[PDB]
């Protein structure tokens, strides 16, 4: 019921961007589940459902597809991290 | 409020490559605008050609391709066929809505002159029994798409009661028109014949009917 | 095969409202955005809005937000567009088309609904047989037809022999007369020998006046 109720909320207030931010960062999920005082077992069932909701939103909204701008914006904001992580990887091997 | 701009018109010949373009008023056309092309053929036959700048729809010939060149979105027809004579619309996506351009009329040169077929019908007895009379002159399969129609009562010109259509491009790229002469039953049975004379590029085709 | 079948009132009064419908079949209705477009006479396509039958979400150009209302029926898989506050600029042919979810092209289209917004009276057509006269019947083939006289507003649909006769059919665009009334003719070219033995029937429909007539065209 509660989880079912929560999903109907993430569709009202939360934007797809904000939902992904919540799903992608583990610091963010904790601040969410702990602040909500959720049980751990129910927490995973919920994290599973939002992933599901996040996936249904992406299919629906071409803006989040490869050619979609929200995707390329997400990809632009993530780029500085991927670059440095790949740079560090190479130094080791090389 | 966003404005999408296409060439108003382009000409090509069979075999040649031709490029149509799409421009956005807000800036360069990017992948996020999902440049969309649809073809409009006669009798409002719309066909989706391209989605997302370069996705070619199933059933669309290979000679159509799509690309972001510029600045703009482009539709390329690599070896145009006479059957590609059509209007081409380009639409751009702006976050939460599509905007269509004004479309480009593509002409393919080299089509041969075709003289009109002319069919003329007298008033029906049913119409006559209702105290009316209409002569019907159907004009089809002519190219280029301009004709002049003249009506004759016996040998004298008739101007009153003539209603004639604008020519209309058929599916096979030639034109059709029709012309109607309204008369009284009295006027109809008082002449020996009426005629529909259609002139097309200096040549005339004539049909005649009589009260019988 | 994916099909889009449209329906709706073809005449409305100014200031009034009308609801058009688009029945979808042949795919997963909930999975694709249903587009709505219009084409006014002598102009290009204009996009109105879209709906996602999965959750009823919609998109609009600002211009149509407080005018067009988009809804969808998941069970009958039909999308609806209600237009409000009708005006002259709303006379046009309205199309529904599918936006392929991952293609992004508009692949399948409805046949369009013709809508006239006017305060004028509907008038139904008289239908007259266009029978070829003797001098016009001496050839191998001959043209016979139907005159669809003095109606308002557009459209009229004509078919022959309830659609079983299609070869040789040519329905001509209407003339708009100075009376403000339309007329159009439909003809079919047939073997001359068949006139007077074979029955040819033109099926005329003018929905705004509920005129639906199947006229037998006799030999003259
Ligand atoms: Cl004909």
């Amino acid at each position: 019921i509660f989880i079912e109720d929560a999903i109907k909320y993430f569709k009202e207030k939360v934007s797809t961007q904000n939902l992904l931010l919540l799903l992608t960062d583990n610091e963010a999920w904790n601040g969410f589940v702990a602040a909500a005082e959720l049980p751990r077992n129910e927490a995973d069932e919920l994290r599973k459902a939002l992933d599901n909701l996040a996936r249904q939103m992406i299919m629906k909204d071409k803006n989040w597809h490869d050619k979609g701008q929200q995707y390329r914006n997400w990809f632009l904001k993530e780029f500085p991290r991927l670059k440095s992580e790949l740079e560090d990887n190479i130094r080791r091997l090389r | 409020q966003a404005v999408v701009t296409q060439e108003s018109a382009l000409t090509t010949s069979p075999g040649e490559t031709v490029t149509l373009t799409c421009r956005s008023s807000t800036g360069a056309v990017t992948s996020g605008n999902f440049a969309n092309w649809v073809q409009e053929k006669p009798d409002h036959l719309f066909t989706g050609l391209i989605g997302g700048a370069d996705n070619r729809a199933p059933g669309v010939p290979a000679r159509f391709s799509g690309s972001l060149i510029g600045d703009k979105a482009a539709l390329i027809i690599t070896g145009a066929q006479t059957e590609d004579e059509a209007i081409y619309f380009c639409a751009l996506w702006y976050s939460d809505h599509w905007v269509f351009g004004g479309g480009t009329k593509l002409t393919v040169l080299g089509q041969p002159k075709a003289a009109p077929s002319v069919t003329l019908f007298p008033p029906s007895s049913e119409e006559l029994q209702a105290n009316k009379a209409t002569l019907v002159c159907l004009i089809s399969d002519f190219y280029p798409g301009a004709v002049t129609v003249a009506w004759k009562a016996d040998s004298s010109p008739v101007k009153a009661g003539v209603e004639t259509t604008t020519p209309s491009k058929q599916s096979n790229n030639k034109y059709a028109a029709s012309s109607y002469l309204s008369l009284t039953p009295e006027q109809w049975k008082s002449h020996k014949s009426y005629s529909c004379q259609v002139t097309h590029e200096g040549s005339t085709v004539e049909k005649t009917v009589a009260p019988t | 095969q994916v099909q889009l079948q449209q329906s709706g009132a073809e005449l409305a009064r100014p200031g009034a409202s009308v609801k058009l419908s688009c029945k979808a079949s042949g795919y997963t209705f909930t999975s694709h955005w249903m587009q709505w477009l219009k084409q006014r006479p002598g102009q290009g396509l204009e996009w109105i809005g879209a709906i996602y039958p999965g959750d009823g979400d919609t998109k609009f150009t600002q211009k149509f937000k407080d005018k067009a209302t988009l809804t969808a029926d998941k069970s009958s898989t039909t999308a609806y567009m209600q237009l409000s506050s009708l005006a002259s600029e709303d006379s046009a042919v309205y199309y529904c088309a599918r936006e392929n979810l991952y293609g992004y092209y508009f692949d399948y289209w409805g046949q369009g609904t013709t809508l006239t917004v006017s305060s004028a009276s509907t008038k139904g057509p008289s239908v007259f047989p266009l029978a070829p006269s003797s001098k016009s019947t001496s050839g191998g083939t001959a043209a016979l037809g139907c005159l669809v006289k003095d109606y308002f507003p557009e459209p009229v649909t004509v078919s022959w022999n309830s659609g079983a006769l299609t070869s040789g059919v040519h329905t001509f665009p209407a003339v708009l007369q100075s009376s403000g009334l339309y007329s159009l003719s439909s003809v079919v070219t047939v073997p001359s020998s068949s006139l007077g033995t074979q029955t040819y029937i033109c099926n005329v429909n003018h929905k705004p006046s509920n005129t639906k007539v199947d006229k037998k065209v006799e030999p003259k």
